[PDB]
């Protein structure tokens, strides 16, 4: 389905578009928001009561926007949720509708073999909870975290940038007498600025900072305890693809010297998308920011790239508001929340 | 002498192995200091283009300049107070940065030199005979083994090559340009390059200046270019009698990837640039700068500008350490080739009693 | 009231978080205390047999005969002060030794229990259901899995056998002599002992009593130990969250030993044991003890030798430490054997939210 009605039916949903393409909307948990806010939108003023074909419409929508951007994910996978909490509550309303139990919570030979309400206000308060979710998912981990940390150990922390792991490091910090030292790498093309406000953050609260070079990690290595991530996308068979530079050749560091390696993680931003190719997923960069001056580019080519993938190989547990989890098993945390269906759009 | 501590930067809770600051603006200068000593000490202290090679070759000249310029006095003799005078360049040299192997290799020809010939000889036929000498020394183990490494890696390398490498050594940027215009092939050479240095940006000038085909790389993402690459070889410094490689970078890094991704990494080496010291971590002894050569938004090197950076006692405790040189692996660099021709590092010091 | 302070020895400096001191010898309690919990703290305190299966079994006997001597207050229901008692059991327990994962497991039942029939009930009817239901429930989780595990070893066995051992693992000793009696295959043993608590030296007795072809050995000799042998088997206390092996004390070397030298391993696990309480190191939380059990002088354990050795606190700057649960390699053990016969580690929590 085009955008036919949805234009002067709901208002902002060029505004998204735009903050989609053009990069306006900052932040993976604010576009989170926007998706939801749209969502709500959608909900409150057309009405339906045919719920197959709203469904059917929404896949629709979610389809399209990933369409528009085939590297930011938290959009398609909050609409992905909200799908799946639909059908639930659909199937169980087939049921009253009309008027046999499993081994565990979902069964497998039954995609083989063949199988008014206050619907609308139920509808209502999920986008609520979800918010609420969004909301709050720190105050989930932070009893997950303080679970894994000790004293003089050496803690490396590529890729610092959201306000989450921000908090994170906060709360850990709060409690002084535990003790860790932190090096930041400063992420040559995009993160460098984030980096340093970071730092700043840290200094801001007494957390003693070392600045680190990208090139200068084989050298730390061997003395560093424990390594923590702030992710933007989480993925299928393990591996990550985190908010740009340098952390694929850390992560291969780590592996050969033996580190371990935690990740702060959330469900939402989970995408049950598996990763195949490093020919398609991983993003690549502006040269802008490298040299200026456009002559000398005749005959050189100057090779970046922004946000970066991850092999599962090498990360160890993903600390999220439920608990730290195993990368080779994430797959069964995820479809505790989503489906084989809800996949390919 | 001069004036010596009293400097910026806190001690480092993390490694401090060694001393890091000096003389950079010159005031109240002894009487005697030859120039070129000086002016090259200037360069040194912020020098972009020079590392191992030519740095050594540069000292060679300067020592030669300087024996040109030195006659026997009235009362001293040729043997009298050189040594000392030596010993004081190189201590400047010392306090202004720390040193090579080859440097060092230098020093004691020379000093071997000074007592070969006998203080009764000549004046002028003396200096006249040593200047020959020490230019033919620098012919034969510069020149003459700058071409055998090239000569070696003429038989090694195959017919159409793709080479990826690190750094500014000059002896690998002279084999490239030999490569491209004099024996002529298909050349796509690959240079990385870190944040504080430009050395490899330098050289990807250097092959544009000869018409090649270059990739222009950084640390970020190494591995989106590999996955292909070929033929690698590494900015080689200085190697021990373990079998590693005291060199520039995150060499290491590539090195490792290089082990990991099919390839073995190869080096090539000067017969004199080998030690009989030896260490086994990027923490024995470490080679440092300022943490001021990353202050500045990239794009050039001098700039000044105003943003937020400036801050190393201003703020509460931010320290922002670096390092130059570090320790490459043993198992990987499996090939070397030298004025006595070929060996791996596995073979640590098989030539160094044969000299 | 009770009694706190005055530990023995240096504290040392690292892996300072867990209990590890206290009532060894009894002065002064609080008064109305049921003795059998007390004797029972006692025991496990200087226990040197219990490992991991049996002492689970044990707190449930105990508490049933506490229920079977329960008598309901003339005035207050039958849970007012009893959930009090039961704390302050919980508080000794953990005083003398801590709880573990199948004690938790064990609390979390009878709190379950605790809540199923609430206060409304006469004495005679409900204990006398409650101690059938537990008694019924012990059958079913316990044995009755320890029987269905015996029984999957029992085919696991092929044709031809030579095996190395470790633990105080009584379903391991079950099965073992299982293997000597009623299959009378061709089935020999080796035996590896530990100096925290003597479970090898027990294992070794236990075969004798049966008449086994038995080789005994220790931690560290092993290098010789393979010059035929194929099969390693271990006894795990718990296992987490993340499907790591937390465990008793020496079992990774020998893992790591056996993957090394190319035959795999397999451990044996209980349905009931697992935890969502998340780790992934030793130094979280740890089975912490007193020094004591590294006193005596080799060969047996009551000897008492005036030899080099017999002091700590008199000893300036000595640190003598000694750990006894540890986190095994996830990869290195391949077969799990649990209810549901056969697995591989990777499931972790697969049962977990099973219940």
């Amino acid at each position: 389905h085009p955008n036919a009605a949805t234009s002067d039916v709901n208002v902002t949903i060029d505004t998204f578009v735009a903050k989609l393409k053009r990069r306006q909307v900052q932040g993976s948990y604010a576009i989170a928001l926007e998706t939801l806010q749209l969502l709500m939108r959608f909900i409150s003023a057309a009405r339906w009561n045919h719920v197959n074909d709203l469904i059917e419409q929404i896949r629709d929508l979610g389809n399209s926007l990933e369409k528009a951007h085939p590297t930011a994910f938290s959009c398609g996978n909050v609409i992905r949720r909200i799908l799946a909490v639909l059908r639930d509550e659909v199937e169980e309303d087939t049921m009253s509708t009309t008027v046999v139990a499993e081994p565990l919570i979902s069964s497998m030979f039954n995609l083989l073999q063949k199988p008014k309400t206050d619907y609308r206000q139920v509808a209502i308060q999920g986008i609520k909870d979800l918010i609420d979710e969004i909301k709050n998912i720190d105050e989930g981990i932070q009893q997950i975290a303080i679970d894994l940390i000790h004293d003089h150990e050496i803690l490396l922390t590529p890729t610092p940038d959201s306000k989450t792991v921000l908090k994170f490091l906060i709360t850990a910090r709060e409690r002084s007498n535990r003790t860790f030292t932190v090096l930041v790498t400063e992420g040559f093309p995009n993160n460098t600025k984030n980096a340093h406000e970071f730092a700043k953050k840290l200094a801001q609260h007494n957390i003693e900072t070392l600045v680190v070079p990208d090139s200068a990690v084989f050298a730390l290595m061997s003395r560093v305890g424990k390594v923590i991530i702030g992710t933007k996308a989480v993925f299928v068979n393990g591996g990550t693809i985190s908010s740009n530079s340098g952390v694929s050749s850390v992560c291969e560091c780590a592996r050969e010297f033996r580190t371990p390696v935690f990740a702060v993680a959330g469900l939402y931003k989970l995408s049950p998308l598996y990763p195949f190719d490093v020919e398609k997923f991983v993003e690549f960069g502006g040269s802008q920011r490298i040299l200026p001056r456009m002559d000398p580019r005749k005959r050189l080519d100057t090779v970046n790239q922004i946000t970066d993938y991850v092999p599962p190989e090498n990360i160890d547990i993903y600390i999220t508001n439920v608990g730290g989890f195993n990368p080779s098993f994430i797959y069964r945390i995820a479809w505790d929340n989503y489906k084989q269906i809800d996949v390919h759009l | 002498p001069g004036i010596s501590s009293v400097i910026p930067t806190v001690l480092e809770q993390s490694f401090d192995n060694s001393s890091l600051i000096s003389v950079k603006e010159l005031l109240l200068n002894k009487d005697l200091i030859h120039p070129s000593i000086l002016l090259l000490t200037s360069h040194l202290a912020h020098y972009k283009i020079v590392g191992s090679i030519p740095r050594c070759i540069a000292m060679l000249e300067v020592f030669q300049i300087v024996i040109k310029d030195y006659q026997t006095p009235k009362g001293t003799t040729l043997s009298r107070n050189l040594t000392s005078y030596l010993s004081h360049q190189i201590d400047l040299l010392k306090k202004a940065r720390p040193l090579s192997v080859t440097m060092g290799n230098a020093i004691r020809w020379l000093k071997q030199e000074i007592s070969l010939i006998d203080p009764s000889t000549p004046d002028k036929a003396a200096k006249k005979d040593l200047c020959e000498k020490i230019g033919q020394f620098a012919k034969e183990k510069i020149e003459l083994a700058d071409q055998l490494i090239i000569d070696n890696a003429s038989t090694q390398i195959e017919e159409s090559t793709t080479i990826v490498t690190y750094g500014s050594s000059k002896v690998l940027t002279e084999l490239l340009l030999h490569n491209a215009i004099s024996l002529k092939k298909n050349i796509k050479v690959i240079v990385v390059d870190s944040r504080p240095l430009f050395e490899g940006r330098k050289m990807a000038e250097t092959l544009r200046n000869a018409g090649v085909n270059v990739m222009y790389a950084l640390i970020t993402s190494l591995d989106t270019i590999f996955n292909d690459v070929d033929y690698v070889f590494l900015g080689a410094h200085s190697i021990l009698s373990n079998g590693f490689l005291y060199s520039r970078a995150g060499t290491a890094m590539l090195a490792m990837s290089a082990k990991r991704r099919n390839i073995p990494v190869l080096v090539c080496c000067e017969s004199l640039k080998f030690s009989q010291r030896v260490q086994l971590d990027s923490v024995t002894f470490n080679e440092l700068a300022d943490p001021n050569d990353l202050v500045n938004i990239d794009y050039e090197n001098p700039v000044e500008r105003r943003g937020n950076k400036g801050a190393l006692l201003n703020q509460f405790i931010k320290e922002r350490k670096f390092e130059k040189k570090k320790l490459a692996m043993e198992n990987k660099p499996k090939g070397n080739k030298i004025g006595g021709k070929k060996g791996s590092e596995g073979e640590s010091k098989d030539a160094s009693n044969e000299e």
